[PDB]
């Protein structure tokens, strides 16, 4: 719907570039930083593939967080077109910039990993762009689970704990949209918002309930069980649209499907392993490797020994049922008449 | 109102839903309608 | 074989009825022997608890290797539905009519990959049984897209292939009817484009 784009012209001087590809008739343009400031107010209908400039002012209270620049078209009706783009901006002299692009080189060319995939690992160990051991313990994780089970750069960042990428690149949609927008669902599109998305196993929820269901290709009532392996403290099957949700969830259909297990037989294999009170949601980088690892083991082990999860389950469980059958009632009679 | 980029030039796309979407901006604007979806409710009803 | 000689009520017979032989007899019988196969090793238990009135969703899941959830959503959509006989929270998992009838609400949603509660919505979209109320647009479009989210991607590609095949049959035709100028004189598909 839209092209945004941002030029830095010197100190708090910034060059708004913006452009728009779908038409609405609308009354006035509003431009605003984090929907709290507004930055640019034109008061025509702007008009498709015309790219219109502005200049405008970000102190560095804004600069310092990743900020978002949203674009209202606000229609002569009380309705209105909406778009946002999320900027981080970042400064460095040229000493520590060229410093930085030498790590950046010198290790995407031996890795053969993407500037972009190697962005995302560095932001997921630390807040500033740093790499450090525990950076290269992840490039480490990411190229050992391409190898192991068959998956992508971007799939193998969910994997060492990374959120899911926004960021569309290589002339590819993003890691987000190819999950969650293609097709957009009804002409509705799917962003990370604050709405809450009911997964009650009996919900009949609304299209965002949908959105999920279609990226991860399970029912409700899978999904469901999804959420408790997620987080086992969920009282209500209500989460957030946030980003941290959305990657956590699809951290518990990766294990599942790089396994070849169902959602039912990972919560099984999950209570198998020793696992079954520690959720994804807050889990360190440590214990999400030790638990693939702990997955690898023994998933590998019930293809050689030729067994189920299912089999695996009886002689792991420790929940026993209670139910009186023949079998135990002839181990009754022989004991009482023999001892 | 078309922009002479590279994806347009380069980028394939279903010649179908480039007619569709053509047809539905049409009756978008006779109709005068908020988007497409509620084109498609009209045409569930609409009968002559 | 004793339980459906002695209690017939927990087969689906009626009530202090003589049991059949016939072959619709025959037939249920044959369904629960493959139904008790099914089971495996966990058969004896199931049985055990269905011989008493001890059988719940959540033991015979465990035996069937589904989610408990699974058949707890079966069975509230089949006690809401007007089934013949009725399925009631008392016979829920007591009669084999009932059990036969809670797992088709799992075998149908299987079949689609849908919940229970998304057949549950597509058989509230019944044209004579939703005369009293109508279906909105919204109600239809949600019902779309839970079987949508269902499909695989050869179906999906196979789905938007068709979908707009179909659409421009009907937006052809409504622009020829409604919207086209009459100083172009449109008739025909072949005349718009």
């Amino acid at each position: 719907q839209m092209d945004v784009e941002l030029f830095p012209f010197g100190g708090e001087n910034y060059r708004l570039d913006y452009k728009f590809k779908n038409f609405y008739n609308a009354s006035y343009l509003s431009i605003k930083l984090n929907d709290k400031r507004e930055l640019v107010r034109t008061e025509g209908a702007p008009q498709v593939n015309i790219e219109y400039s502005a200049n405008i002012t970000l102190n560095t209270a804004d600069i310092s967080q990743p900020f978002e620049i949203g674009l209202t078209r606000v229609l002569p009706s009380g309705s209105w077109a909406y778009a946002a783009a999320k900027f981080t901006v970042e400064e460095y002299n040229q000493y520590s910039f060229l410093l930085k692009l030498n790590k950046a080189i010198r290790l995407s060319r031996a890795t053969e990993l993407s500037p972009t995939i190697l962005e995302g690992i560095v932001r997921s160990v630390n807040l500033q762009l740093d790499i450090n051991t525990d950076v290269l313990g992840k490039v480490f994780l990411t190229k050992y689970y391409m190898q192991r089970y068959a998956i992508h750069a971007e799939t193998a960042l969910i994997l060492c704990n990374a959120p899911i990428s926004q960021r569309s690149y290589d002339n590819q949609p993003s890691q987000f949209d190819r999950l969650f927008n293609t097709p957009l669902l009804n002409g509705q599109y799917f962003s990370t918002g604050d709405e809450e998305i009911d997964l009650n196993s009996g919900s009949t929820g609304d299209w965002r309930k949908t959105i999920l269901k279609r990226a991860f290709n399970i029912d409700d009532v899978s999904l469901f069980r999804l959420l408790k392996i997620t987080d086992h403290d969920n009282k209500d099957g209500k989460i957030k649209n946030n980003l941290k949700n959305l990657s956590n969830l699809y951290i518990g259909k990766l294990l599942a499907d790089i396994h070849q297990l169902t959602i039912d037989e990972l919560d099984l294999l999950l209570i198998a392993v020793g696992e079954g009170k520690t959720n994804l949601s807050a889990i360190s980088d440590k214990q999400l490797a030790t638990l693939i690892r702990k997955l690898n083991t023994i998933t590998s082990w019930l293809h050689t020994q030729k067994w189920s999860v299912f089999q695996l389950f009886i002689m792991t469980s420790t929940s026993y049922n209670k139910t009186l059958t023949p079998e135990i009632k002839n181990l009754l009679d022989t004991v009482y008449h023999g001892l | 109102s078309m922009a002479l980029s590279q994806q347009n030039m380069d980028i394939e796309l279903s010649t179908l839903s480039l007619s569709n979407e053509l047809l539905l901006e049409s009756i978008k604007t006779e109709s005068k309608l908020e988007n497409y979806t509620k084109v498609m409710e009209m045409l569930s009803t609409f009968r002559p | 074989f004793r339980l459906f000689v002695t209690k017939p009520e927990m087969f689906g017979a009626a009530t202090g009825a003589a049991p059949a032989h016939d072959a619709l007899s025959l037939i249920m019988l044959t369904r629960f022997a493959d139904w008790v196969n099914a089971l495996g090793e966990k058969a004896s238990s199931v049985l055990a608890a269905f011989e008493a009135n001890s059988l719940t969703a959540e033991q015979l899941a465990d035996a069937m290797n589904l989610d408990a959830n699974l058949l707890l959503q079966a069975s509230i959509q089949a006690q809401n539905h007007q089934h013949l006989p009725p399925v009631t929270p008392e016979n829920a998992f007591s009669c084999w009519t009932s059990i036969n009838t809670i797992l088709q609400w799992v075998n149908v949603a299987q079949q689609l990959n849908v919940a229970p509660q998304g057949v549950s919505a597509l058989v509230g979209l019944d044209y004579i049984q939703s005369m009293k109320e109508t279906p909105t647009y919204a109600q239809w479009e949600n019902a779309a897209g839970v079987l949508t989210a269902g499909l695989n991607s050869q179906q999906a590609n196979t789905l938007h292939a068709f979908l707009d095949e179909s659409r421009s049959a009907a937006l052809s035709t409504y622009y020829i009817r409604q919207v086209a100028k009459a100083a172009a004189a449109i008739k025909s598909r072949d005349d718009l484009y």
